[PDB]
RNA sequence: CGAGCUGGAGAUACGCUUUGACUCGGGGAUGUCCGAAUGGGGAAACCCACCUCGUAAGAGGUAUCCGCAAGGAUGGGAACUCAGGGAACUGAAACAUCUCAGUACCUGAAGGAGAAGAAAGAGAAUUCGAUUCCGUUAGUAGCGGCGAGCGAACCCGGAUCAGCCCAAUCAAGCCGAAGUGGCUGGAAAGCUACACCUCAGAAGGUGAGAGUCCUGUAGGCGAACGAGAGGUCGUUGUUCGUGAAACGAUGACUGAAUCCGCGCGGACCACCGCGCAAGGCUAAAUACUCCCAGUGACCGAUAGCGCAUAGUACCGUGAGGGAAAGGUGAAAAGAACCCCGGGAGGGGAGUGAAAGAGAACCUGAAACCGUGGACUUACAAGCAGUCAUGGCACCUUAUGCGUGUUAUGGCGUGCCUAUUGAAGCAUGAGCCGGCGACUUAGACCUGACGUGCGAGCUUAAGUUGAAAAACGGAGGCGGAGC
RNA sequence: GUAGGGGAGCGUUCAGUCCGCGGAGAAGCCAUACCGGAAGGAGUGGUGGAGCCGACUGAAGUGCGGAUGCCGGCAUGAGU
């Protein structure tokens, strides 16, 4: 059987040149009128998870897309 | 699972024929076929002979009484003889008249 | 690097597989041989294989034996077998490259012994395994080695066979386990000028 | 292919029965008590490898201590007597001289008290 | 028969339960446990029951495939190809295996002699380095 | 075929057979009664009739459905095929959509295959051209309480190739090379000395292991008979869960054009492309394996089928469930006869190489039951051991580091499991013997080790060969990221 | 030194190859004071009556005291 690719993880993670994991900064769908401004900017954004996350991820696809 | 099968129930001697004892205790001697069983693959020779126990049985006759008798071999210790050579010999298959097949060695025929 | 027998003598060709022959390769080879042609035919029954009702044979609790539910199960006499075989297979595919270095480091292996012979045209008469042997015995083949012949005439062949310590092989049917079975190899010569170029 | 157990089991246990013979009741003759009498065995042995050792140790002790007062003399005032003196004998072998000749054990006797003044 | 495999090539396999040699009594396994258990699953993104990081991430974007270039670099066919030419049926016999994409050139490290390319587009810097050292690049009608 | 035969059955008698038996191959004749059962009935295998011929004996006919007739159908068949109907456990760590799964099961029809098939197509090159199957694309595109999880197709490479008609050689069998002498042994195949055939050294049988003793093998011969439309509502199919839902598919209602016409191309329109629905058949590649043959890093009597045969004994009203089972000897020469006993059993004798093989018959372990002998025990508190010493005994890895056995002293809380903690009055266990538990798969994922190539590396299906392997570049992995 | 990780090995069937034994007697069984660091391994003798050891290599239905485990035989309770 080949190992399938876990479509969840297709839109919210991202695999990278040397081999680390990405996804993008949470809590903007109504966390909104908050703010701060900052905040807002600072989430709709994109980043790298700490570590011992990333194994899974990793297993989640296989294909790195 | 029967003695011929290993030789496709076929003996390679009639009875009647003369037959030299190939292996065992009586190697060598000689006789005539006076029974021979192709499927069993078992021969008789007047030379091996025992003496057997009749028990019992007040037919024949009330008290026991022993017995000589010629007891059967395996068609493996059995073979044609050759007038010449007298001696343990193959055979040949070949032909004579008006049909018939006949039996030769390395000299036919028997 | 070495001769033939009747019909020339040439043969200086072939570069061969040194430093010295390595064994390592040679038993990637001839186990990757041999798995090659297992028959991968063993076969057993499990728990669900076995003809036993799975009916429960009594209760759960109660009764004061142990708790079972069928009679087709591997810690019982006459049940399954827990993990047996079923019939598989063992063919794998070894990389190309190590098949053909393979082949040429056995020649090779055979070349330092020396019991290479290469061999032109033969001399056998006509298909008869007498002619063979005395051919043999000119040759230095006394019956005390085993020998593996590579021809392609079918009445050489026909006239080795049936002696005992010979194995009679046609064409390009050669292979790293054949040779290195045998001490003797007959190689002949006329595959040998093509299977270098 | 298959592998039954042919014959390692019984190998096996025949081995542990052997060193089990002399052993009472079924710890002698039934494979599962002879091996498990046998671990309690274990620990008995090793112990008692160095107990042995505590065990002598004691025993010349004690004789010593007797030839000693039959001079009108203690043990420990003895050899305190024989390291005083120099005397380097070992207890073992000190026991020894103490049973086995009288005399000479009285001569260390008088060293000693004399290692003591 | 002679012949041995290399020291190391082939380790024994493990062998647990068979004895307190050895892994005694659990075999790895441990004490008690869904993991001790014997059955097929969990099984890998499962954390707590909780609510799974991946599933508290927000999704981004929707998917696309779209057309993606075959790379050829400069540096490739500079240096040491001595130009054998690009065409179309050349390439492949040298090196950029693929099929089913467009081609694309980039501009990798250097450029030098000059010579004729057959993609199917290439970046600025490179058709601009190309034609600075005498050679043009092809791009289809 | 050519001398034996009279089934397993081995047992006495009768006898058959070179005028060709027995066995093998091939056709016919006979073929009671039941069972689709079919003359009517019926609790299968039994009861009762009617008609035509016949002297009676006997023979033949008497079901239903399609058809004028001829003739066809009914029933059965392990799996495999299609069709009508169609679960739940379970997974979602609860559950309802979802998943298990169109799986299990039920019914139907049919064949040695079946299905499917001759584009109102796939598709995006104005490319391909009946269907099925394998590889691959590819866990990609998509589906999804966007959760669990489900998951194509096109291209490309293979296997096999096909498209036509209608409505205005194998199955019996025969021939078939080559060795003798001495030795061990109960027995020769083994040993030994010389010797031969090989297109034949595959294999089995022969008193132990046989190329050359028998059957055979390579090779050759071989038969009279024998065989080769659209719509709306309600739904659903494919990745298709109402999603923007195309398309097919029908249950209900409704219902157009026929060539400047019609149907599609993922709402919908134009344009540009592909297509001729409502009429039928079609071999080949594919599936399966009751049966047959060959093979095996499959099993050899708790194994392997449940069976060394039995669906039996036995259990159950029934559906249904369901065993254990093996071995004298080379050959029955299967122990005449004598002794004790009613017999059973045994002791002789005799046979045998061996009865240290006697029919409760290969080996014959352990638990367990006894006889005999050594040293020992009737003032003793004990997880039975262990250490130390003394006594007796014994001398084939043995006169010392001893072997057996003991007296007395010191010391000592069974094993396993489960636990904070087990001698525990916590779990398991009568005993010994056997069976008894971390495996397999994928051409999946990710590391360690090793090997071959190395900026490159590799094939898969398959093709051919096959006492081997070689081809096969379709594909896949590196090569650039964001 | 418990869970666990790592390392070097012992033994079992089957398989390839090499060595080689065996009716002046194999495997199996039985006794034993010898050998090896341990799994274990030999020597001799008794049994048995036809097959088998050692070495290297390969593949596993490969090692038991437990599971109120399974099949089987025989104990206890009891001359009750
Ligand atoms: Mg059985
Ligand atoms: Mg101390
Ligand atoms: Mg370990
Ligand atoms: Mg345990
Ligand atoms: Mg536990
Ligand atoms: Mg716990
Ligand atoms: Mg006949
Ligand atoms: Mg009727
Ligand atoms: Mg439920
Ligand atoms: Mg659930
Ligand atoms: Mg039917
Ligand atoms: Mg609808
Ligand atoms: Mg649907
Ligand atoms: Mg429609
Ligand atoms: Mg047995
Ligand atoms: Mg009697
Ligand atoms: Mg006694
Ligand atoms: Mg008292
Ligand atoms: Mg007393
Ligand atoms: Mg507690
Ligand atoms: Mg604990
Ligand atoms: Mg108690
Ligand atoms: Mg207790
Ligand atoms: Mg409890
Ligand atoms: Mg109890
Ligand atoms: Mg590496
Ligand atoms: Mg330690
Ligand atoms: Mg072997
Ligand atoms: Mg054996
Ligand atoms: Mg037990
Ligand atoms: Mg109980
Ligand atoms: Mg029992
Ligand atoms: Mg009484
Ligand atoms: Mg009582
Ligand atoms: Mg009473």
């Amino acid at each position: 059987p080949k190992m399938k690719t876990h479509k969840m993880a297709k839109r919210r993670i991202k695999i990278t040149g040397t081999g680390k994991v990405m996804a993008f900064k949470s809590g903007k769908r109504h966390q909104n009128t908050g703010k701060s401004g900052d905040e807002i900017r600072g989430k709709g954004k994109g980043f790298v998870l700490a570590k011992a996350e990333w194994a899974r991820m990793k297993l989640m696809l296989p294909r790195g897309k | 699972p029967s003695a011929g099968s290993h030789h496709n129930d076929k003996l390679h001697f009639k009875k009647g024929d003369t037959v030299i004892v190939l292996s065992g205790k009586h190697k060598g001697q000689t006789g005539k076929v006076l029974l021979a069983l192709p499927r069993d693959q078992k021969v008789v020779v007047e030379g091996v002979n025992v003496i057997t126990k009749n028990v019992k049985p007040s037919m024949t006759n009330p008290q026991g009484g022993q017995e000589q008798r010629e007891l059967a071999l395996h068609a493996s210790k059995v073979a044609l003889v050759d007038p010449e050579t007298g001696k343990a010999t193959r055979v040949r298959k070949q032909i004579v008249d008006g049909k018939k097949v006949r039996v030769a060695v390395a000299s036919g025929k028997t | 690097a070495q001769i033939n027998v009747i019909g020339q003598n040439g043969g200086r060709t072939i570069e061969l597989p040194l430093p010295e022959v390595n064994s390592g390769v040679l038993h990637e080879v001839v186990t990757w041989q041999l798995a090659s042609r297992r028959r991968g035919t063993a076969s057993t029954r499990t728990r669900a294989q076995v003809s036993k009702t799975g009916r429960k044979m009594y209760g759960q609790k109660g009764t004061g034996n142990a708790r079972h539910g069928d009679r087709s199960v591997p810690t019982f006499v006459g049940g399954g077998v827990a993990f047996g075989p079923k019939p598989r297979s063992y063919d794998y595919t070894l990389p190309r490259q190590v098949r053909q270095l393979g082949l040429a480091m056995a020649i090779a292996s055979r070349q330092e012994g020396g019991k290479l012979v290469a061999v032109d045209g033969f001399d056998i008469a006509d298909a008869k395994t007498k002619n063979f042997i005395s051919w043999a015995k000119q040759n230095g083949l006394d019956g005390t080695e085993k020998v593996l012949l590579v021809t392609d005439d079918e009445n050489t062949r026909r006239a080795a066979r049936n002696v005992s310590w010979v194995s009679v092989l046609p064409v390009a049917g050669v292979n790293v386990y054949d040779i290195l079975r045998h001490d003797r190899l007959v190689i002949d010569a006329a595959a040998l000028e093509i299977v270098e170029e | 292919p298959r592998a039954k157990t042919g014959i390692v089991r019984r190998r096996r246990h025949k081995k542990v029965l052997k060193r089990a013979k002399g052993f009472w009741g079924s710890r002698s003759k039934q494979y599962r008590n002879a091996f498990q009498t046998l671990l309690n065995a274990a620990t008995y042995e090793y112990r008692d490898r160095r107990n042995k050792k505590r065990d002598f140790r004691r025993l010349w002790i004690q004789r010593i201590n007797a030839g000693a007062r039959l001079h009108g003399m203690n043990y420990s005032t003895f050899i305190n007597g024989l390291k005083r003196a120099n005397i380097d004998l070992n207890r073992k072998v000190l026991a020894d001289i103490a049973a086995r000749e009288p005399e000479a054990f009285k001569a260390l006797v008088d060293a000693s008290r004399n290692a003591r003044q | 028969h002679d012949l041995k495999p290399t020291p190391g090539s082939r380790k024994d396999r493990k062998r647990v339960g068979r004895g307190p040699g050895g892994t005694d009594k659990t075999a790895g396994r441990g004490h008690k446990g869904q993991k001790s258990r014997s059955g097929a699953g969990k099984g890998a993104f499962f954390e707590g029951g909780r609510s799974r990081l991946i599933a508290r991430l927000p999704k981004r974007g929707f998917n696309n495939v779209g057309t993606t270039y075959e790379v050829v670099k400069l540096s490739q066919l500079q240096d040491l190809e001595d130009t054998t030419f690009d065409r179309d049926t050349l390439e492949a016999y040298r090196l950029v295996r693929r099929k089913n994409r467009p081609v694309k050139l980039l501009a990798s490290g250097e450029i030098s002699r000059a010579v004729t390319v057959h993609v199917d587009a290439a970046s600025a810097a490179a058709i601009k380095a190309v034609e600075a050292a005498g050679g043009r690049v092809v791009l289809p009608e």
